[PDB]
């Protein structure tokens, strides 16, 4: 501080800037057969 | 909301292919081959 002052730098000139934000709020909702996805069409499967 | 087991359709036709007028193997007649080999010189036929 020369005496009480500090040096400061301070706009003289400004602009706005846009800024994009993507939040994820959502995603796929995955269903799942489980009977059909372990054992497909086969009978011999769906007993077991 | 329920969501119920898979379904597959079910097939309309049956597709059956084989080549036709192949020979028959004889599988019989080199088996009821009466020089039988023996294991030191066991003896391979290919059948196709
Ligand atoms: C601020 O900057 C813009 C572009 O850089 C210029 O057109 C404008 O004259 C400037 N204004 C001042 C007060 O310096």
């Amino acid at each position: 501080s020369v005496g009480g002052l500090y040096e400061i730098k301070i706009p003289t000139n400004f602009t706005i800037v846009g800024q994009e934000e993507f939040i994820q709020t959502n995603s796929p909702k995955v269903t799942i057969d489980c009977s059909l996805f372990v054992c497909s069409n086969y009978a011999a499967c769906h007993d077991l | 909301v329920y969501d119920l087991s898979g379904f597959t359709v079910k097939p309309v036709a049956t597709v059956h292919r084989r080549i036709p007028d192949l020979p028959d193997c004889d599988i019989d007649k080199w088996l009821n081959n009466f020089n039988v080999p023996s294991p030191l010189n066991w003896e391979r036929k290919i059948f196709s």
